[PDB]
C-alpha cells in the first residue's frame, strides 16, 4: 500500500509567482503520478499524466516533473483562477492513492481585523437558550486567536467559531465565534467580553457589554 | 464530449444505505471503465473503487470493500454506487470518473495506457447524521454602540438550528449585496446546524434604511425574513 504525502499542506502567493508542489510516495511508482486541480463546488480537474504530460486544453503555464518517488508539479506564472487545491495521485498499484492536497491561497498585505460584539436576541432569550456572537471582519492572514471572558473569565467549550472564505475583491477573511450559554448561566453575569489577538494587532482588542443595558 | 450526469444529493440515517447513480454519454466504447472518489471533510481525497460495466468486473478498496457496491446498467449507460453500514464519517462528497485507458482496465490500472480520471461528475453530496430534518429560528444581530467602528456599523441574522444543510440568506431581498458576508454553517452537538450572515453598513443609515434577512430553508420548509433594528447599548 502507498501513501502520498505532498509539500506545503498549504502556501500563499501571488499573481505572477513561481509555485511548486511537491510529491512523495512511499515506493517507487515509476512515472505513474497524475496531478488534479480542484475548486469548490467543482469535482476535480486532470492536469498531468505520466507526470509531466499535459492535457489537452491545460495552459502551458502548467508543468510536471519527477520520476520514482519525488514529483513536482509548477505554474510558472501564477494566474487569478488558478487559486485552488492540487491533489496528486498514483496510479503504479491499487489502490488508487492521493495526496493530501496543497491549498493555494492569494498573498496580501497584514490586514488587523474589525471586531465587533453581538448580545443576544430578545426573542432567543424568550427560548431558555443565550447565544453571543464576535465577529471580526476583513483581515490576512487567516491566523485570529478569539477568546471569550465572563467576567473576566476565561470560557472554553461553548464557543464554536467559522471563517470565511478568502474574499474575492480584497482577499481578506472573516470570522465568526459564537458563545452559547443558557437564559439560565447568563442571568449569573454582567460583564461579556471577547478579546482578539493578530498578527497585524498592536494590542489584544476587546469588544465587551455590560448585560441587562443591552 | 463525454459527460458523467450523478444522482441528487442523499440525507441518510446511520446505518442506511445509499445509492449514487452516474450517466456515462457519451464514451466512444462499450468497454469504458468509471472510478469512484469522495470527497471527505478532513481526510482529502479518496478512491472506493471501480466498475468495467462490460464484463461487471469490479475491484474495491480495502478500506471500504465490505460496504461498497458497484453495478452497472448497460442498457443505459449508467452506473450506480451503494455504501451500505453508514457510519457519520462517510458524510461526504462522492464523484464518479471516467479511468481513460487504450487497453480495457480489467482488474488493475495498466500504467503505460492509462490517461487518469480525466472527466467527472457534479459530485453527490451525502450527509449521514442521526439528526432529523428542521428549518431554523432566525435571531437578529442588532446594530448598537458595540457593534461600531469609525463610521460603520455591523449588523446581521443567526440562523440557529437546522437540519440538513443548506439553507440561504439574501439581505434585503439582494437590493443588499456590497459588503455582506455569511459564514460556513457550523455543525453544533446537537446534531443541527447553524450560521451567522452580517452586513458592513455606514451607522447614519440605521436610521433612515430598513435591513432585512431572507432565509430560506428549502429542506423544511421555512421562508422567513427578520427585520434587524438598532439596539441600545451601555455607552461605556
Amino acid at each position: 500500500d502507498i501513501q502520498m504525502t505532498q509539500s506545503p499542506s498549504t502556501l500563499s502567493a501571488s499573481v505572477g509567482d513561481r509555485v511548486t508542489i511537491t510529491c512523495r510516495a512511499s515506493q517507487t511508482i515509476s512515472s505513474w503520478l497524475a496531478w488534479y486541480q480542484q475548486k469548490s463546488g467543482t469535482a476535480p480537474k486532470l492536469l498531468i499524466y505520466k507526470a509531466s504530460s499535459i492535457v489537452s486544453g491545460v495552459p502551458s503555464r502548467f508543468s510536471g516533473s519527477g520520476s520514482g518517488t519525488e514529483f513536482t508539479l509548477t505554474i510558472t506564472s501564477l494566474q487569478p483562477d488558478d487559486f485552488a487545491t492540487y491533489y496528486c495521485q498514483q496510479y503504479n498499484s491499487s489502490p488508487e492513492t492521493f495526496g493530501q492536497g496543497t491549498k493555494v491561497e492569494i498573498k496580501r498585505t497584514v490586514a488587523a481585523p474589525s471586531v465587533f460584539i453581538f448580545p443576544p436576541s430578545d426573542e432567543q432569550l424568550k427560548s431558555g437558550t443565550a447565544s453571543v456572537v464576535c465577529l471580526l471582519n476583513n483581515f490576512y492572514p487567516r491566523e485570529a486567536k478569539v477568546q471569550w471572558k465572563v467576567d473576566n473569565a476565561l470560557q472554553s467549550g461553548n464557543s464554536q467559531e467559522s471563517v470565511t472564505e478568502q474574499d474575492s475583491k480584497d482577499s481578506t477573511y472573516s470570522l465568526s465565534s459564537t458563545l452559547t450559554l443558557s437564559k439560565a448561566d447568563y442571568e449569573k453575569h454582567k460583564l461579556y467580553a471577547c478579546e482578539v489577538t493578530h498578527q497585524g494587532l498592536s494590542s489584544p482588542v476587546t469588544k465587551s457589554f455590560n448585560r441587562g443595558e443591552c | 464530449q463525454v459527460q458523467l450526469v450523478q444522482s441528487g444529493a442523499e440525507v441518510k440515517k446511520p446505518g442506511s444505505s445509499v445509492k449514487v447513480s452516474c450517466e456515462a454519454s457519451g464514451v466512444t466504447s462499450s468497454s469504458y471503465t468509471i472510478s469512484w472518489v469522495r470527497l471527505a471533510p478532513g481526510q482529502g481525497l479518496e478512491w472506493m473503487g471501480r466498475i468495467t460495466p462490460i464484463f461487471d468486473i469490479t475491484n474495491y478498496a480495502q478500506k471500504f470493500q465490505g460496504r461498497v457496491t458497484l453495478t452497472a446498467d448497460k442498457s443505459t449507460g449508467t452506473t450506480y454506487m451503494e455504501l451500505s453500514s453508514l457510519r457519520s464519517d462517510d458524510t461526504a462528497v462522492y464523484y464518479c470518473a471516467r479511468d481513460k485507458s487504450d487497453v480495457v482496465v480489467v482488474t488493475s490500472i495498466r500504467p503505460a495506457y492509462y490517461y487518469g480520471m480525466d472527466v467527472w461528475g457534479q459530485g453527490t453530496t451525502v450527509t449521514v447524521s442521526s439528526a432529523s430534518t428542521k428549518g431554523p429560528s432566525v435571531f437578529p444581530l442588532a446594530p448598537s454602540s458595540k457593534s461600531t467602528s469609525g463610521g460603520t456599523a455591523a449588523l446581521g441574522c443567526l440562523v440557529k438550528d437546522y437540519f440538513p444543510e443548506p439553507v440561504t440568506v439574501s439581505w434585503n431581498s439582494g437590493a443588499l449585496t456590497s459588503g455582506v458576508h455569511t459564514f460556513p454553517a457550523v455543525l453544533q452537538s446537537s446534531g443541527l446546524y447553524s450560521l451567522s450572515s452580517v452586513v458592513t453598513v455606514p451607522s447614519s443609515s440605521l436610521g433612515t434604511q430598513t435591513y432585512i434577512c431572507n432565509v430560506n430553508h428549502k429542506p423544511s420548509n421555512t421562508k422567513v425574513d427578520k427585520k434587524v433594528e438598532p439596539k441600545s447599548c451601555d455607552k461605556t
